DNA sequence: ATCAATATCCACCTGCAGATTCTACCAAAAGTGTATTTGGAAACTGCTCCATCAAAAGGCATGTTCAGCGGAATTCCGCTGAACATGCCTTTTGATGGAGCAGTTTCCAAATACACTTTTGGTAGAATCTGCAGGTGGATATTGAT
DNA sequence: ATCAATATCCACCTGCAGATTCTACCAAAAGTGTATTTGGAAACTGCTCCATCAAAAGGCATGTTCAGCGGAATTCCGCTGAACATGCCTTTTGATGGAGCAGTTTCCAAATACACTTTTGGTAGAATCTGCAGGTGGATATTGAT
């Protein structure tokens, strides 16, 4: 069978900041556990906002005060910029 | 003219708020409070009497919660008098910083 | 309006005393009551800053008790007794 | 696809189909996998970053747990985001309360 | 006709829990099963702290319970007291209690 | 509406101490009691269900659930009535 | 067995927290509380391997406890 | 005949083990007990060996970071060797206990 | 300050576990194009409760005096933990049957989905009802002076 | 050990708000009953990967010695608690104007539902590869006795 994982995805950002730079086993396991752990939490308040609006869809609004809520300040703050970035890119 | 010696009143005090369940805070004092700060963040913003009443009811709740770890602290070095630094430890360990 | 000034001092030396006996705290130094001030100050601004955010997301204006409910139960000191 | 119209190097359409099947909503607007997608490869370079240094201020060039430790833990933002995770061979970071080291 | 509550013998309603929850997805889809084994579960509970309550209240001469019975029925049952270890009940006061050090002699 | 499980305490309030109130608050404050537990089984099933690639929550799920939140005693309990509930429920049609 | 918990390990440990003097009644104290920890989670684990009709605990059971216990641990699965 | 003063290789045994990250507890002890705590709940269980590092990695952390909260309780009471009491004392702040 | 027994470094070396590059493989995604559907934003507004102002009032905050006793500091001992050399019990390393973890086909019990029918429980709110808060006198403590 | 100054305990008495008891209405609900779909238990089958036997490795148990840390005891300065006087401002009862929350009909931009089709990420068996951990040396700093 099969078991997917973001590690691809991980070497591909490793080198855009790190050219040079390789990284352990162990170690992309843990960027692995890293990432699935904050999606499940941005996903999860997300979930929370659009219910106890009585909403039912999680949209990028969603995504994104669920951000504030689960981000460090100026962490929260690239995070909602990279965010907003990306969404504009892909509809223009 | 009679006295209570040092100590006698603060435990009457103690056995009598443990015994109570009434807020401790002045009410109109700690809304401005509520209001000053969240004012810091928004503007123009208003608040259901009851949401202040949350607000206030946790509030004590933490910071009475809080002083029984202090209270913890200080006897732990030997002592009957909670200095800040009791307080620190019990954040320090509690995880708040 | 008002400029809504220094009313941490509203937290007065009385209430924080009340507040340390219910903690069942028989003798307290000087430096407790600012100190606490100081605690109480970031327990709200951690508090209103969530709950006023769940107040923004709604497209409202008044902070609703549910607000700071879900900010409350955010940050896992769960509040029961007002519309939880 | 649409990671790459996102400009992004995460998959926007694995993020989308994570986000419906897991049960977090009724509906799914296409803007969030790419908004999430977005803040979720932010946070992996963030990380990258200082860890990259880490290797390097370590003589190394190879990324082990410890590196990625010793980047969390020393970062304000980031411990605080993980204050209550645990990285797997990771180790602490070096430090000795005052008090205990030897009377001169 | 029989509201599955009594075809389960419940004094809560089966309907409702089923019901809710659907909106507010837990899964895809809900056996019926499910909603009587956890409004079972939930009528228990509150039985269990009413029943403290009741006698709390009755201890202190009152008939009618108010928070502080079921902040006392709570901390001072162990179980449930790790149950609600992170719960905060409004207007239900403190155990008494007071450090050994701290007392007179 | 704006529904609540008043009634429901009330009934079993009336079970188990036959004359004896409960004050507005209280009721709030069991009411948010019942919500929040309820909130968490469900959480706790949900999760539970997912780790096993399964689509449904069952009274399977449910019970793991009441086992991994309740503490000794009160999980023990709850199985039971929980179970019997079930079985009630399932003989009869 | 707890007792196969060493005190040179015990030891060990606490060097990494930091500490300089070790009280002798400090062992005792540590296996109880060791055991007090695994008995919580490991429980929790052996719930999630019964529901999964399994005979062998998995490290995911395992992950999975700790997360729900507040101590979640990276490098043995997302 | 050369000595070392009480607590120099100790300190320095601070320095080498806050420096490494290699588990302290010896495999096969550790895993030993595992198993018995656990078939305390079920019976005739297996292990994935990966399971137990996860359980050892996860145990060992917590002590560790528990022999932290510790060790600044016996210096709040002006002291430098730990003591059950402070132990004690941490978990019972940590909310571990009561 | 003076050696000297040791722990800690730095530079160079090489094998090898383990990260990496090669290429066919192909199910399962992910993307596209069509057709249908519906969540919830917009516009109008009925109406709850929030900010606000007036005003009388006494509970409670503020500020001071006065000294009880707690915290801090200093000293000092014996008793407990740290350092260490010593003998070996066992945890660690590596080879080989077999037990469960899973991959896959099966089919039916069960969970949709949907058109109807009816029992329920929020509730707007006029009437009726009742536990207990808060005032009050009085008998039983609990303290602190001698 | 007697004692007066005070707080405490308490069974009464009772006005008022907050809990209880309903006729009156129902839109949202929960139930009923085929019709239609399928999630996953059940059984058969490898193939991992795990429990176990067994051999050469290397960390723990043990005891003797004493350095130095914790706890006891003693001391005193002044911090912090109790009692008191003065009066500010929080609380309490009303009431008014109008912000903004919440309810309703409306309809379109974005989401869902296959159907089809091109594509990429996850083994995997095979090969090739390289960052770095162990490992020798000898340079030099730390520690500790004098």
């Amino acid at each position: 069978t099969r078991k997917e994982s973001y590690a691809i995805y991980v070497y591909k950002v490793l080198k855009q900041v790190h050219p040079d730079t390789g990284i352990s086993s162990k170690a992309m396991s843990i960027m692995n556990s890293f990432v699935n752990d904050v999606f499940e939490r941005i996903a999860g308040e997300a979930s929370r906002l659009a219910h106890y609006n009585k909403r039912s869809t999680i949209t990028s609004r969603e995504i994104q005060t669920a951000v504030r809520l689960l981000l460090p300040g100026e962490l929260a703050k690239h995070a909602v910029s990279e965010g907003t970035k990306a969404v504009t890119k892909y509809t223009s | 003219p009679h006295r209570y010696r040092p100590g006698t009143v603060a435990l009457r005090e103690i056995r009598r708020y443990q015994k109570s369940t009434e807020l401790l805070i002045r009410k109109l004092p700690f809304q401005r409070l509520v209001r000053e700060i969240a004012q810091d963040f928004k503007t123009d913003l208003r608040f259901q009497s009851s949401a202040v009443m949350a607000l206030q009811e946790a509030s004590e709740a933490y910071l009475v919660a809080l002083f029984e770890d202090t209270n913890l602290a200080a006897i732990h070095a030997k002592r009957v008098t909670i200095m800040p630094k009791d307080i620190q430890l019990a954040r320090r360990i509690r995880g708040e910083r | 309006r008002k400029v809504l000034r220094d009313n941490i001092q509203g937290i007065t030396k009385p209430a924080i005393r009340r507040l340390a006996r219910r903690g069942g705290v028989k003798r307290i130094s000087g430096l407790i009551y600012e100190e606490t001030r100081g605690v109480l100050k970031v327990f709200l601004e951690n508090v209103i800053r969530d709950a006023v955010t769940y107040t923004e997301h709604a497209k409202r204006k008044t902070v609703t008790a549910m607000d700071v409910v879900y900010a409350l139960k955010r940050q896992g000191r769960t509040l029961y007794g007002f519309g939880g | 696809t649409r990671s790459s119209r996102a400009g992004l190097q995460f998959p926007v359409g694995r993020v989308h189909r994570l986000l419906r099947k897991g049960n977090y909503a009724e509906r799914v607007g296409a803007g969030a996998p790419v908004y999430l997608a977005a803040v979720l490869e932010y946070l992996t370079a963030e990380i990258l970053e200082l860890a990259g240094n880490a290797a390097r201020d370590n003589k190394k060039t190879r990324i082990i747990p410890r590196h990625l430790q010793l980047a969390v833990r020393n970062d304000e933002e980031l411990n605080k985001l993980l204050g209550r995770v645990t990285i797997a061979q990771g180790g602490v970071l070096p430090n000795i309360q005052s008090v205990l080291l030897p009377k001169k």
